[PDB]
């Protein structure tokens, strides 16, 4: 649209994004418009509320309300560069230092925004996220998340390296840890896994201790019920898909025979 | 071995018989014709479990205490009739499972049991009850002899299905004590292992995770381990 051009600020790209997104947060706090809105014909945006499947649960302990942004049709990923623009709009739309031309009320913190990326980027980014930091009602900052994902025959990681890596990167002296493990109990609805989390972590691949917090995650029918539905559908459409009978005696014989028995006292 | 409901009344035995044999509309007309005539002739005195709003039960009460309506088994009435008999009998099967196992009270189930709603809605609600049993059956091997786990699961399922349609993708979460589930994980290799490092600022984090399959559904990859990381940047305004 005006995005990427001189008319971007002029024609309010960010503000129109922030407004669109504010519709849904305000909308879904009631109506659940089972349609991910087309922001840019090729780009769609869903909100994730309630207890619906959250794609971020695969990689994060938090199960918050969240927008997911993706390429219009598994789900498809936008190029990293494009995702970064969208993360940009969302950031600016909430920035107090940014001149506003349409919006004339204080901006509300919106649900975090997350965007599916295709890697194809030196550092192989598969997700970009943005989350607001609010002091009271007043905003203040955003957290910008990068997610990368590698598949290999090997892997190397060190609990100390990650501890420091976090310390160096965010200038901190202490640091704590939270652990999570998932166990697939049953596959094939029909999928059951056990989620376990504890604090603190003292070992990579540590076996969750028994003081961990835990949950069970749960994601030819018999003939009588099947017959029930057959009757129900027939009644609805006028086309009854009768089942093969189980009995050699016909319906009438079985019934007459039933009746005979009840007359004999 | 769960206890089968065998105390079946006339209407219920009828349902069982007809449900294994009926292969056409005319089957229904002929079967119901024989029963109605058997009733008008007064040749039988059948017993019914109390509290059924089926046309057949009505027509039976009228046969015992008085005399019956001229039914006319035309249009969709013979279908309707068998459908009613099936619904009662199946609702009573489910009630007896859930009450009997102490997974729910009659009160809890009222929504699924409802007489007032239309016949397709009643059927649809029987399917919800069934889908609840399927969930339970799926978990039984894992929450073996944990009646409270079985109980809560049944409760959260009931809560969900009063408010929601059958077709939605949904993850049920059942809090479980690690002891109650020890054997299922302690010697097991996890499908994912995740460490998250943060400090007071709980939003600010570094996350490392190992998985035995892709934790990213859109990732196109064109024994393998999957590794992924989550890092962030603070930006102040």
């Amino acid at each position: 649209g005006p995005l990427g051009s001189m008319w971007e600020r002029l024609n309010c790209a960010a503000e129109d994004f922030y407004s669109r997104l504010l519709q849904k947060f305000n909308e879904e706090k009631k109506g659940i418009r089972k349609d991910p809105f087309l922001y840019e014909a090729d780009v769609q945006v869903q909100l994730i509320s309630k207890g619906q499947p959250n794609p971020l649960k695969n990689i994060l302990n938090e199960n918050d309300i969240v927008f997911i942004v993706e390429k219009v049709p598994g789900p498809l990923a936008l190029p990293v560069g494009k995702a970064r623009q969208l993360i940009g709009l969302y950031t600016m739309a909430h920035n107090p230092n940014m001149t506003h031309l349409k919006i004339n009320l204080p901006v509300t913190a919106l649900p975090p925004l997350w965007v599916r990326c295709d890697s194809s980027d030196p550092e192989g980014t598969c997700w970009l996220g943005a989350e607001l930091i609010t002091t009271n009602n007043s905003i203040t900052g955003i957290v910008l998340y990068v997610v990368s994902c590698k598949a290999d025959k090997n892997y190397s990681v060190n609990l100390e390296n990650l501890k420091n890596l976090h310390k160096k990167r965010h200038h901190l002296s202490t640091v704590t840890s939270k652990g999570f493990a998932q166990y697939e109990l049953f596959k094939s609805q029909t999928a059951i896994a056990l989620d376990i989390s504890w604090s603190p972590v003292d070992e990579i691949l540590q076996i969750p201790p028994l003081s961990s917090t835990a949950t069970l995650n749960i994601k030819h029918l018999y003939r009588e019920l099947k017959f029930l539905l057959v009757l129900a559908d027939g009644l609805r459409t006028g086309v009854t898909e009768w089942l093969e009978p189980l009995e050699a005696k016909s319906a009438v014989e079985l019934v007459q025979e039933f009746l005979n028995d009840l007359n004999k006292l | 071995l769960f206890k089968v409901r065998s105390d079946l009344d006339f209407a219920e035995q009828l349902w069982c018989k007809m449900s294994s044999s009926v292969i056409s509309y005319q089957d229904l007309v002929k079967c119901f014709t024989l029963i109605i005539q058997s009733l008008q002739r007064g040749d039988i005195q059948p017993w019914l479990h109390s509290g059924s709003n089926s046309l057949l039960s009505k027509l039976i009460h009228q046969s015992y205490h008085g005399t019956m309506d001229t039914v006319s088994l035309s249009g969709t009435i013979p279908v309707q009739m068998l459908l009613e008999i099936g619904l009662d009998k199946l609702k009573k099967d489910y009630i007896s499972f859930f009450i009997g196992q102490e997974l729910a009270s009659l009160n809890h189930l009222e929504y699924f049991i409802a007489p007032s709603v239309d016949i397709q809605e009643q059927v649809y609600r029987v399917q919800k009850l069934h889908h609840i049993l399927e969930i339970l059956v799926s978990c039984m091997p894992f929450i073996k002899s944990q009646h409270e786990l079985l109980f809560s699961l049944t409760q959260i399922c009931i809560k969900y299905y009063k408010q929601n349609p059958l077709d939605e993708q949904h993850i049920f979460q059942l809090p479980v004590r690690p002891t109650a589930v020890k054997n299922l994980y302690q010697s097991e290799k996890p499908q994912k292992w995740r460490v998250e490092i943060y400090s007071g600022q709980k939003k600010i984090k570094t996350v490392w995770q190992l998985s035995d399959s892709s934790p990213i559904d859109h990732l196109n990859f064109h024994r393998i381990f999957f590794t992924n990381m989550v890092t962030c940047s603070q930006v102040h305004f």
